[PDB]
RNA sequence: GCCGCGGUAAUACGGAGGGCGCGAGCGUUACCCGGAUUCACUGGGCGUAAAGGGCGUGUAGGCGGCCUGGGGCGUCCCAUGUGA
RNA sequence: GGAGCAAACCGGAUUAGAUACCCGGGUAGUCCACGCCCUAAACGAUGCGCGCUAGGUCUCUGGGUCUCCUGGGGGCCGAAGCUA
RNA sequence: UUUAUGUUUU
């Protein structure tokens, strides 16, 4: 059924790394590989690879985690700590290029759909464009 | 030298819990058959062998392993390949508070060594009929839990634990202080909390007296000349 | 207008000499050398651990009463402090400093800040030239202040003018001592400025 | 070389057959002002021996303040309980702007320029807690990319 | 003003001495915003705190899977007019 | 339509009183047809659809190359997480 | 199988 089929991934994505699984299958779109690449392009994920289940076409996204930690709870920080979505079906937000959100004071990145494809905070204040404002990660 | 072959791990050291597993135990996992989730005994080489590499840096450099099981199978192949180390041990039951309170569980030692001279001195026989027996008495069970916990004043730089869901307590209580823990893990437990990971069956004695048994030699090795056999089989199937 | 009235009740209550004074509060009293407590009938008894918001009032009331300014002014000086540009716990020390009585003050024409504000109102002083008798008045790096012409004459001028060689006047000031006159040269850098005062506070006051 | 403030002491009481048994509480709060701080809360039948433990048990719990120039390095939320803590970080030149609570902590730890709100529950106790818990998590333009390199 | 003070030792009432805050002003009353993320767009909720409709079927409305073109309505960009 | 039961009502007890509790009676109603009424602790006090996040065990019911696996239900205990 | 109740403020 899956009304929002973006922010069922980002979920699918958000799942796994909570319970550290080296991958996650989340059914697929161009425009989700789009976003899905800017996730290893900077780092959030080391990569995803096209593959097949049941002749049904997925994206196996590959999870990055840090360094066995000490003292008790011996887990993992987070590569991706946080990730929603922002402009969702139920309400759409779109900004302006003046209007484009800091992220995390610029410690984190902010996903933005635009004319000139899927670009990220800076790289569309660059292109000096803006669009629709997809999800928001650190 | 070292090492163990894969044969001698043959006794019987695959698997002893089936259907009673914690599945965070995959990764060490092979296949399910007959019950028992037989447990994958090449992995416990690139482990037992990553692991030792951590005991053998700390043996050398004089630091402390602490030696915990409380079971039937891993009791009396402790106190002996413990004391052959020369390393603290728990035998009987594991007292709350002995590492996070070192230094109130501690003071209990000192009344073991207040005891222990008084046996017979130029003290005792003035004290009556009835203090006498109470005293040693007090004596009896004091050295019954704290024999091996007795050596080490100070805490230690890891455990050894034969069960270590058997003490969850112990493992909490090193991970808690930053003490790194090792112990004998079979599908009973989660790899996850355990520091350096020795997995395989944490019952049946065979396992626990031969992988304590050649892990003890490796201290020695590290301390100096390995010796001959010590005591292991006994009452031994 | 400013307040009036005992002084060294101020001088002990904050618990710090403040000289408000003239030489006195510079001899074996500022009467905060006899009595090193608050007045009244219980300044002897045993102090009570303040409220967090008795401290932040206690500073405030401190540097206030020490430039002997009204708290209706007081606070204006404080709102342009945090409007304006900059670190503004210094631009409002700037800003008190550059008052005609407040320079008139540390110039030395006269001894005390109340001194030095009678000085004013009353004609005995000048700016760039000019008659200035309004203490309020603000001087930015450049101005000339001096004593009046019909003014160099009244020994309360000159006697205080000669007590004024042997000490050395702040960084952003100067003085010629022969000519009676001094010139302010800067904003009185943070460092410039040692009062008692956590100026810190102050602002932390303000919010309420 | 330590500092200690203390925001919060106050009398619990119990109940036995005959009348009401107190004890005290003491919610301590330790550090140098340059970014180490602490936070413990210690119980004891007296004040003064609640206000130790509170000191003791506060040094078996601190933390990094990654300080930028006295501010923190980016806007941080945290929640303990139903409890809430907005930090915000300011450029210096502004203050510290927070309650008692959130302030001894943030002012013992060094940033001398800050902005927050609590939200939620403003208990103290609880308030504090989710304090550390949104310190505890700051992270620097560093820690973020020894985090996603890869190896 | 809210919690509450006064029942023969009242820092709570009344006067006094003393103190705190402002000062040609200081208080009171009324009203607006603020604190109130307490109508929550930013920024809330609904097992037991106030809050899931007694259950269905369904009109409008709202939302909507994967691939590729066309238009460019939303959206976004630039320029310019106006924004007294 | 009316056997048993039973608001109301009558009688016996109880009690200071007993318009109740206990006992003996007892009429609407309880049942049927048709037509109304539209409430409820109508309760899981938990709206419906979809995807995603360890397992253990008991049970109902299909399919299986029927020591196990697989699907849809009903229960307990529980990972992570949530919760005052 | 008989019981019901306990003035106001501290
Ligand atoms: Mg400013
Ligand atoms: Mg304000
Ligand atoms: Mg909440
Ligand atoms: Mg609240
Ligand atoms: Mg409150
Ligand atoms: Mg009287
Ligand atoms: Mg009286
Ligand atoms: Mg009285
Ligand atoms: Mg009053
Ligand atoms: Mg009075
Ligand atoms: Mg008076
Ligand atoms: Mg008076
Ligand atoms: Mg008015
Ligand atoms: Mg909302
Ligand atoms: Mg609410
Ligand atoms: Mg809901
Ligand atoms: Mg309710
Ligand atoms: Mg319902
Ligand atoms: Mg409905
Ligand atoms: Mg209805
Ligand atoms: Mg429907
Ligand atoms: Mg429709
Ligand atoms: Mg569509
Ligand atoms: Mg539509
Ligand atoms: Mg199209
Ligand atoms: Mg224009
Ligand atoms: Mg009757
Ligand atoms: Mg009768
Ligand atoms: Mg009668
Ligand atoms: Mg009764
Ligand atoms: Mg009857
Ligand atoms: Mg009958
Ligand atoms: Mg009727
Ligand atoms: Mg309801
Ligand atoms: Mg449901
Ligand atoms: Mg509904
Ligand atoms: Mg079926
Ligand atoms: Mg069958
Ligand atoms: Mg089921
Ligand atoms: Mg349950
Ligand atoms: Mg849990
Ligand atoms: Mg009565
Ligand atoms: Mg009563
Ligand atoms: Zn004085």
């Amino acid at each position: 059924m899956l009304t929002d089929p973006i922010a069922d991934m980002l979920t699918r994505i958000r799942n796994a790394t909570r319970v550290y699984k080296e991958s996650t299958d989340v059914p697929a779109s161009r425009f989700k590989e789009e976003i899905l690449r800017i996730l290893a392009r900077e780092g959030f994920i080391k990569g995803y690879e096209r593959v097949d289940v049941d002749g049904k076409p997925y994206l196996r996204v590959y999870l990055k985690y840090g360094p066995r930690r000490q003292g008790p709870d011996p887990r993992p920080e987070q590569v991706i700590h946080h990730i929603r979505r922002i402009s969702k079906p139920g309400r759409r937000v779109y900004v302006g290029v003046k209007e484009i959100p800091r992220v995390r004071r610029g410690l984190g990145i902010a996903i933005l759909s635009t004319s000139k494809g899927v670009l990220t905070d800076r790289e569309a204040r660059k292109l000096g464009v803006g669009g629709e404002l997809i999800c928001e990660v650190w | 030298e070292i090492t163990v072959k894969e044969l001698l791990e043959a006794g019987v050291h695959f698997g002893h819990e089936r259907k009673r597993w914690n599945p965070k135990f995959a990764r060490y996992i092979y296949a399910e058959r007959n019950g028992i989730h037989i447990i994958d005994l090449q992995k416990t080489m690139e482990e037992l062998e990553r692991t030792f590499r951590f005991i053998e840096d700390l043996a050398m450099r004089g630091g402390t392993i602490l030696f915990v099981g409380t079971k039937k199978q891993a009791q009396d192949i402790v106190r002996m390949e413990a004391e052959r180390a020369g390393m603290p041990y728990v035998n009987q039951r594991w007292l709350g508070g002995m590492l996070t309170n070192f230094k109130t569980i501690s003071q209990r030692v000192h009344r073991l060594e207040e005891l222990e001279a008084l046996f017979a001195s130029p003290e005792i026989e003035e004290r009556p009929k009835k203090e006498q027996v109470r005293l040693k008495h007090e004596l009896e069970r004091l050295q019954k839990y704290l024999s091996g916990f007795r050596l080490l004043k100070r805490l230690p730089d890891a455990i050894f634990v034969v069960d270590p869901t058997k003490e969850a307590i112990a493992v909490r209580e090193a991970r808690k202080l930053f003490i790194p823990v090792i112990a004998l893990a079979d599908t009973d437990s989660d790899p996850d909390l355990v520091d350096y990971i020795i997995p395989g069956n944490d019952d049946a004695i065979r396992s626990i007296q031969l992988i304590l048994s050649r892990a003890v030699d490796l201290i020695i090795q590290a301390r100096g000349g390995v010796v001959e056999p010590s005591p292991s089989y006994a009452l031994v199937q | 207008g400013r307040y009036i009235g005992p002084v060294c009740r101020l001088c002990r209550r904050e618990g710090v000499k403040l000289y408000l004074k003239g030489e006195r509060c510079y001899s074996p009293k500022c009467a905060m050398e006899r009595r090193p407590y608050p007045p009244g009938q219980h300044g002897q008894k045993r102090a009570r651990r303040p409220s967090d918001y008795a401290v932040r009032l206690r500073e405030k009331q401190k540097l206030r009463r020490i430039y002997g300014i009204s708290e209706r002014q007081f606070r204006n000086l404080f709102e342009e402090a945090s409007k304006k540009k900059g670190v503004t716990g210094s631009v409002f020390l700037g800003l008190l400093e550059s008052r005609l009585d407040n320079v008139v003050y540390r110039l030395g024409f006269a001894v005390s800040r109340r001194q030095a504000r009678q000085l004013v109102r009353h004609g005995h002083i000048t700016v760039n030239g000019r008659r200035v008798d309004l203490p309020s008045y603000r001087v930015r790096p450049g101005d000339e202040i001096a004593v009046a012409e019909k003014s160099r004459n009244l020994e309360l001028i000159r006697q205080n003018l000669e007590a004024m060689k042997g000490r050395k006047v702040g960084p952003w000031l100067s003085l010629d001592v022969e000519g009676m006159k001094g010139k302010f040269l800067r904003l009185p850098d943070r460092e410039d400025l040692a009062l008692p005062v956590n100026e810190q506070l102050v602002i932390e006051f303000y919010s309420r | 070389d330590f500092e200690e403030k203390m925001i919060l002491i106050r009398r619990t009481a119990r109940m036995q057959a005959g009348g009401r048994r107190f004890r005290f509480g003491a919610l301590v709060v330790v550090g140098d002002r340059q970014g180490r701080v602490g936070l413990g809360f210690g119980k004891a039948p007296e004040v003064p021996l609640a206000v130790q433990k509170a000191g003791y048990y506060a040094r078996r719990n601190m933390v990094e303040v990654p300080l930028q120039n006295g501010t923190i390095p980016h806007e941080i939320e945290v929640e303990f309980g139903a409890s809430k803590i907005v930090l915000k970080p300011a450029a210096p030149g502004t203050g510290v702007i927070a309650g008692a609570v959130p302030r001894a902590i943030l002012e013992l730890a060094g940033v001398t320029d800050i902005l927050t709100k609590e939200l939620g529950s403003r208990n103290p106790i609880n308030i504090a807690y989710a304090t550390m818990e949104a310190l505890r998590q700051l992270r620097t333009k560093a820690d973020v990319e020894r985090l996603r390199k890869g190896e």
